[PDB]
């Protein structure tokens, strides 16, 4: 996270931080949707050109973190994974369509102050949130020196057409773009290290957070005047959906 | 997993407010 403030003790709940078991590294952010699955990008799990292709065994997660560094007594938990299901239509080599995936925990973790599910949208929360302008929440441990604690950073749904014409990569409708513009209204970002994490939104109506997208690819804390791109969880719903009643 | 999902232990059951969630609910015009 590059401009971004300390997030509170709680405030996060369903943030996960995805590892690299050896040697120990944080890869990407994710997401807790339940006492045993996790939502993260395919692209954290598997890139192709960056020889990246892990398997359960290769990683693990931490969950209910604050700080970066302090070890979190009886508050952080830390769990192995049992299956990792990325999309099979993640398109990696063009424009990382599709960029979602799937972990399942090897055993539930219990929820508590610090642990708690995030809620995937549902169709009238995507009507009425996913509009150009309104704002997003990101949060994680992305290197802008490099955070104490988790940061957290609200960004507004940029529209559509400055969306294309920020980048060359063919963009899809199952992609959206956040940002501020190279003007100025601040100018907090998600990073590198914060992709796979959750952009969530909480609806007026019922009080409650929804993850309407996970961070996509980024380099550094720099997109170049360019905007970050989200997964559209919504419209991978059903997919999510799929491998959760199957597996 | 959805019966409680997305309220927060420490804030919304607490009816305890962030400190930047305001920007989030002001900006829906
Ligand atoms: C990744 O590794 C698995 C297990 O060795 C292998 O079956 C698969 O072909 C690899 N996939 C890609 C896209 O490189």
């Amino acid at each position: 996270i590059v401009e971004g403030s300390d997030a509170e003790i709680g405030m996060s709940p369903w943030q996960v931080m995805l590892f690299r078991k050896s040697p120990q590294e944080l890869l990407c952010g994710a997401s807790l949707i339940s006492d045993r699955w996790v939502l993260t990008a395919a692209h954290c799990l598997l890139y192709p050109p960056w020889d990246k292709n892990f398997t359960e065994n290769d990683l693990l997660v931490r969950i209910g973190k604050h700080s970066r560094t302090r070890y979190e007594r009886n508050i952080e938990k830390i769990s192995m994974l049992e299956k990792i299901y990325i999309h099979p239509r993640y398109n990696w080599r063009e424009n990382l369509d599709r960029d979602i995936a799937l972990m399942k925990l090897k055993k539930p973790v219990a929820f508590s102050d610090y642990i708690h599910p995030v809620c995937l949208p549902d169709r009238e929360t995507a009507a009425s949130l996913l509009q150009a302008g309104y704002k997003g929440r990101v949060t994680g441990w992305g290197p802008l020196g490099q955070p104490s604690v988790l940061q957290v950073v609200n960004l507004p749904i940029v529209e559509r057409p400055v969306c294309k014409d920020s980048t060359r990569i063919r963009i899809t409708d199952n992609m959206f773009c956040a940002g501020y513009k190279p003007d100025e209204g601040k100018r907090g970002d998600a990073c590198e290290g914060d992709s796979g994490g959750p952009f969530v939104m909480k609806s007026p109506f019922n009080n409650r957070w929804y993850q309407m997208g996970i961070v996509s690819w980024g380099e550094g804390c720099d997109r170049d005047g360019k905007y970050g791109f989200y997964t559209h969880v919504f419209r991978l719903k059903k997919w999510i959906q799929k491998v959760i009643d199957q597996f | 997993g959805e019966a409680d999902c997305g309220l927060r232990p420490l804030f919304e059951k607490k009816s305890l407010e962030d400190k930047t969630e305001r920007e989030l609910l002001e900006s829906y015009i």
